[PDB]
RNA sequence: AUCCAAGGACGGCAGCAGGCGCGGAACUUGCCCAAUGCGCGGCGCGCGAGGCAGCGACGGGGAGCGCGCGAGCGAGGCGGGCCCACAGCCCCCGCCGCGGAGCCGAGGGCAAGCUGGUGCCAGCAGCCGCGGUAAUUCCAGCUCGGCGAGCGUCGCGCG
RNA sequence: CAUCCGGUCGAUCCUGCCGGAGCGCGACGCUCUCCCCAAGGACGAAGCCAUGCAUGCCCGCUCACCGGACGCGGCGGACGGCUCAGGACAACGGUUGCACCCCCCGCGGCGGUCCUAGCCGGACACCGCUGGCAACCCGGCGCCAAGACGUGCGCG
């Protein structure tokens, strides 16, 4: 098992979105990590496990350099105010209720438009 | 011919000294109008996410500057496209930071930081002095301000220092052979001199020449010529003194940083 | 000199092109329009029509020889025109009554070899080319 | 419009005038199969590099030697050139590279590099050696035959180490 | 040009897709506001602007159909990651492992020649010219040359 | 990145054209292993158009059903997107001016108004009852709100 050795890089403080502004670079010469979960734990020691996103990640030629990114919230509230959804649902943080088809909504707009008075019926 | 007035930016046709990238979509922002010119400003989204990195999109932005944590000359501003231009105080107290927006000598806006004995004012620039109603003195100034009852001894393109807690004009600097300037428009933008000239012709425009401090000479129109104190500077200026190097000076630079 | 020389003479030296730029035989037939208005193709690469006479043409003094070509109607303008096909038996391949699409020869629009007053080739015929029906990589059994 | 409208592009190679020439037949086959190249556009591209070399140096010789986009202009040249190997570090001068010719561009290729360094038996074995990802440069992977080394990574060409 | 329970009513794709006609000539009646911006607005909505995908040899760039006397690597398939508004694609990790070149030409210009047919017929030929019993030029086989995942033909512009 | 070659004669030198050799833009034809970028009904039809979508949002006004509906009101819809018919001292490009001009949002100021003011008056929309017409469309009666309308307290 080729040891992994993460880093840190480019840290900002960001206390109006209350979070950590970081770049964070794992070398695994050989064999690869496992789903950006290990590196969690490693990157929480470099600078709570669950309170962290990770999402720019890229594998450059050869597989020997991984480059990503990293985002450390100080409450969980802040992280619920301060992010986008889809971010939460690739996260284990919330649910994703079942998509609707923007045609039908356009539809249903222009069905209801078409109607007068009270249209709550259509 | 467009039936009114024009709401969008293409990015290609906005100004070159924004140093917008030119796959970064197909619009800019539009600034709206305000203290300062669309060709004379810089948006306020743009220090805030492409330089500063506070934000990485126009939503954080947007919740940002609508939570009040800008200050602009005072007061806060919660639009991302208000107009951001030169000698403005830009002071955010959640992180202590505070900047006077000056320019660089390759012609582009830059953040001077500065201490708090001399944020609580700012130089404004009298180009116009007229009779309001009632026959009422009047003056106005480069960001847009209008002040009632000025002192005759103040002429135009002149300097005002007021504080900025309460638009009252302090002292007052004349515009005169052998005061340092600054220029803030053309192909010298962000030098720094000392006038040396003055002459005017009838009906068509008035030319400056300034000196540096090296030596070097220069030329330019009385429109963008501001003046900055008595022989020395009233601000905090860049860590360079309004020097231009030339290319192989600026490549030397460089290589040295590579 | 012969020629104007004076440094204030640009006038008369830009007429004088003017004029005699117009005595090249190419020049003119470029941009005369005469030429335009004549060709039967307008200034196209090629052009569709039906064939209605299948007809042999013979050759020149010093050749002997009958060549195969068909007499073509242009859709979009009604004139008509005279087509060869070259390619050796490939007039059995065209049919009378066919829908045809003719091209020019190498020559802008002068005759070409031996074949007098032949300025047109055939090149497809049914939807298939010629080249292609005479090398046997298609058939045209819908025809 | 899309976004995709403003990427540019343009060409690489020129194409000879008169194609048919014997000895330029016999020449440029012959420079095929001492670099073991595969068609005859990396001949083409390598004579347009030349060329704009050598334009951007005519250009700049037919100034005065104190002239400051002159002096700017060939310190860049001389510098990518030595930096690339192409022109030897001695020379200093800009009417040296009036005299450099494509085999200059050809030895710095990386079937070149590995080849004089004894790490492969020709040009043919460095080009499948190349291509199965065996090779390295500064421990990066590199399967490009074409690629050019510079000089200050010519000792930093190695085998992969996670080749077999 | 449309509906009419014949008194009446109704329309303007040179907006995005799609259809007819025309022509030598030109794509899906797809998904989404996540990005860049605009409108309104305080913890947001909308936008066929715009973005993503699909067809796509207009076209541009990079690799390859082997090296060697034995080993090795591709494309391709089955799975896991990364990415993505959701999905592909690139890239990385594991187990099996589809190695496929055409288009023009061989008298000169212009690099590249051997039998069999036909017999100024059939046909070639941008120009000169060949073909009326060896056809170095037609039709076939062998061989050879040029460019090459591209090659050739037609029209226009520059040279 | 400063190039020529074949063709009038029994032979030769010229003028002079015909043809070849290169690049680019499109169409036709043969063929096609992998990856990246990428144009795409403009070419004397600005010809004709089924079908679906392309402009909404919300601070004010809730005795509506159980505050969300709906409606009044405000902002926006004059930007954006498509095409090149028409127009040849015009449009357009650079250079002046308005001491002959208009201008929403926004920023900064300024803010004195002649002759019931603990807060004025009457309506419409939604809605309820009664109805016309194939459709599209609306009619009459009736209680109610305003940052809606009207009147208007005031140092010219
Ligand atoms: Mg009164």
């Amino acid at each position: 098992m080729p040891e992994i050795t993460v880093k840190v890089r480019k840290v900002l403080n960001n206390p109006l979105l209350q979070r950590q502004q970081c770049v964070v670079d794992v070398l695994h010469p050989g064999c690869t990590y496992e789903s950006k979960e290990a590196i969690k734990a490693k990157v929480a020691q470099q600078l709570d496990q669950k309170n962290i996103v990770l999402y720019g990640f890229k594998t450059s030629f050869g597989g020997g350099h991984t480059v990503g990114f990293c985002n450390a919230y100080q409450n969980m509230d802040a992280l619920m105010k301060y992010e986008p959804g889809f971010r939460k649902i690739r996260c284990g943080l919330i649910e994703a209720p079942k998509p609707v088809s923007r045609k039908q909504l356009k539809n249903l707009k222009n069905r209801r438009l078409k109607k007068r008075g009270t249209e709550k019926a259509t | 011919m467009a039936r009114g007035v024009r709401k969008h930016l293409k990015r290609l046709n906005a100004p070159k000294h924004w140093l917008l990238d030119k796959m970064g979509g197909i619009w800019a922002p539009r600034p709206t109008n305000g203290p300062h010119g669309l060709r004379e400003c810089i948006p306020l989204i743009l220090i805030l996410r492409n330089r500063l990195h506070y934000a990485n999109t126009y939503a954080e932005t947007s919740m940002i500057l609508q939570d009040k944590n800008v200050l602009i000359d005072g007061k806060p501003r919660t639009d991302p496209t208000f107009p951001v231009g030169f000698m403005d105080v830009f002071e955010i107290p959640k992180v202590h930071k505070t900047f006077r927006v000056l320019y660089d000598v390759k012609g582009r806006f830059t953040l001077v930081p500065i201490q708090s004995n001399e944020a609580g004012f700012k130089l404004c620039r009298v180009q116009k002095i007229f009779l309001g109603d009632k026959g009422m003195p009047y003056l106005s100034t480069h960001d847009a301000r209008t002040i009632r009852f000025p002192h005759p001894d103040i002429k135009t393109n002149d300097t005002i220092k007021i504080n900025l807690k309460t638009g009252k004009i302090d002292e007052w600097y004349k515009f005169d052979i052998g005061k340092i300037v600054m220029v803030t428009g053309g192909r010298n933008c962000g030098r720094i001199g000392t006038i040396q000239a003055i002459d005017k012709h009838m009906g068509s425009y008035t030319m400056i020449r300034m000196k540096d401090t090296e030596g070097t000479e220069f030329l330019t129109r009385l429109c963008n010529v501001f003046v900055i104190g008595n022989d020395s500077p009233a601000v905090a200026i860049p860590t360079t003194k309004g020097i231009r190097p030339d290319i192989i000076k600026n490549r030397e630079l460089r290589l040295r940083s590579i | 000199m012969s020629k104007t020389s004076g440094l204030y003479t640009a006038r008369k030296l830009r007429t004088v092109r003017r004029v005699n730029r117009w005595a090249d035989k190419k020049y003119r037939k470029a941009h005369l329009g005469t030429w335009l208005k004549a060709n039967p193709l307008e200034g196209a690469c090629m052009a569709r029509g039906i064939v209605t006479q299948k007809i042999g043409i013979s050759a020149k003094q010093p050749n002997s020889a009958v060549r195969k070509a068909v007499r073509v109607q242009l859709t979009k303008n009604s004139k008509k025109i005279t087509a060869f096909v070259p390619r050796d038996g490939s007039i059995t391949y065209i049919d009378n009554n066919d829908e045809v699409l003719v091209a020019g020869f190498g020559r802008a629009g002068r005759a070409v070899g031996d074949i007098p007053g032949c300025r047109f080739k055939v090149i497809k015929v049914a939807g298939i080319g010629l080249l292609a029906l005479f090398l046997r990589k298609r058939e045209k059994r819908a025809r | 419009p899309r976004i995709s409208r403003h990427r540019n592009s343009s060409k690489t190679y020129s194409t000879p005038k008169k194609p048919f020439t014997k000895p330029r037949l016999d020449a440029e086959l012959k420079l095929c199969g001492e670099y073991g190249l595969k068609c005859k556009r990396e001949i083409y591209r390598a004579r347009y590099m030349l060329a704009k070399i050598r334009r951007t140096a005519r250009n700049l010789l037919t100034l005065d030697e104190n002239d400051i986009k002159r002096r700017f202009e060939g310190a860049a040249l001389l510098r990518r050139l030595h930096m690339l190997g192409i022109l030897d570090e001695e020379k200093d001068q800009l009417d040296y590279v009036l005299g450099l010719r494509i085999e200059d561009i050809f030895k710095r290729r990386l079937q070149s590099v590995i080849v004089e360094s004894k790490l492969a038996k020709s040009v043919h074995h460095a080009r499948n050696m190349i291509k199965a990802r065996h090779i390295s440069v500064g421990g990066q992977i590199v399967n490009i035959p074409s690629y050019m080394v510079r000089i200050s990574n010519t000792s930093r060409v190695a085998i992969a180490d996670t080749s077999s």
